[PDB]
């Protein structure tokens, strides 16, 4: 599986409507009912990054309402609502069924 | 549940190395170590796990040469070896767990090479 | 409906977990289709029994087992200390048409998920 | 927790329905909290009744869906045909919380998968 996800950068400064767009080079409908297996992380320049949606559709407990998503067969997007003074730095993406793999930048 | 340890190792040439992940607080019956890359720059890249229920020895393919993965169960940690070091020793290899198949939970900090 | 591999996914208390469970045949006395997760151990492992039969109804019957281990001292091969059971069984009537019977099926598929049952089955405290 | 209205949506063949229920008090005598639909006419209503025990824990859930028919002849319509459903749960003393909800997950989830959606929807066997 490769995960090919939107350029490294964007252009968004603030209040902005900015949508992060993933795609996939093969089904992710592993699982026998309907329910997508890819997760989104965000990691600062700093330290470990940190586990925001998984299911493509489900938040992650402690993570603020801004963060949303929506799940296709392979076309999957994450839509920030609006983008605050530190919600920037790299948005990676992975599936997560038999081998994982990550890929995409800011 | 939080998994930390690390140690800036700064050896050279290709002899060996030793880095090691002293989880705490959760069991190794069901859940899953992993071991991924972040390399320097963009898209850390998975390098296996350690799972009982599912072999405990699932490999990335192109990084089977220089990984082994060995967990001591008595104490509840887990720490890995590489045999060659020449070009890819780079920079950060987080630590990771999680469940049997799902996503990553939470990371501790990585060590530096 | 052929047998074959089933991932449940999203299952668990806090919807991370999944579970691949695989068949292993149907037994000829009674036609009760079997399938179960690779445990390493036959006697620790979840299993799902499933059946249909025939009229002067239709009936469905499925099982849900999975027992919990314990490593006792004294031997070295665990035993089953306790098991968590689950039973349905569908009654329908041989005028009903397919769109009833979704209907019931998704009724009760959505039924466990409501904030009634995940809290009278969680913590096992009537409804009053 | 106390009874109330319930509400579930993406309900029927096409997930394109949405079913809301109220209580119908709780019979002393056995201790069952009823639910029904407002379907304006008492014998014609989808109901769903749940217990507990109290001690080997035992949890029932007990659905009915009749369905109606103009009668020949008459103006109230009966009860052509009913659809029943069971659910009974038999959690033992020192089961913890997440063996329990780990059941009720499985059960939620594996109702939806395509071996039970052919097997309920058109009755073959697995």
């Amino acid at each position: 599986i490769v995960m090919s996800q939107s350029p490294s950068s964007l252009a968004v400064s603030i209040g902005e409507k900015v949508t992060l767009t993933c795609k996939s080079s093969q089904s992710l409908l592993f699982s026998s009912n309907q329910k997508n297996y890819l997760a989104w992380y965000q990691q600062n320049p700093g330290q470990s990054p940190k586990l925001l949606i998984y299911w493509a559709s489900t938040r992650e407990s402690g993570v603020p309402d801004r963060f949303t998503g929506s799940g296709s067969g392979t076309d999957f997007t994450l839509t920030i609502s609006s983008v605050k003074a530190e919600d920037l730095a790299i948005y990676y993406c992975q599936q997560y069924f038999r081998y994982p793999a990550f890929g995409g930048g800011t | 549940v939080q998994l930390q340890q690390s140690g800036p190792e700064l050896v050279k040439s290709g002899t060996s190395v030793k880095l090691s992940c002293k989880a705490s607080g959760y069991s190794f019956t069901d859940h899953s170590l992993h071991w991924v890359k972040q390399s320097h720059g963009e898209s850390l890249e998975w390098i296996g796990y350690f799972s009982p229920n599912n072999g405990g020895t699932i490999y990335n393919q192109k990084f089977m040469g220089k990984a082994t993965l060995t967990v001591d169960r008595s104490s509840s940690t887990a720490y890995m070896d590489l045999h060659n070091l020449t070009s890819a020793d780079s920079a950060v290899y987080f630590c990771s767990t999680g469940w049997d198949y799902g996503p990553f939970d939470s990371w501790g900090q990585g060590t530096t090479l | 409906a052929k047998l074959e591999t089933v991932t449940l996914g999203n299952i668990g208390k806090d919807g991370k977990q999944t579970l691949v469970l695989n068949p292993r045949g149907v037994n000829p006395t009674n036609g009760v289709a079997s399938l179960s997760q690779a445990g390493a151990v036959p006697a620790l492992e979840k299993r799902v029994t499933v059946s249909v039969s025939q009229p002067k109804n239709y009936k469905v019957q499925v099982k849900i087992q999975n027992p919990t281990a314990c490593t006792a001292n004294g031997s070295c091969d665990p035993s089953v200390t306790r098991q968590a059971y689950a039973d349905v069984t569908f009654s329908f009537t041989q005028y009903s048409t397919d769109e009833e019977r979704a209907f019931v099926r998704t009724e009760l598929a959505a039924l466990l998920a409501s904030p009634l049952l995940i809290d009278a089955i969680d913590q096992l405290n009537p409804a009053y």
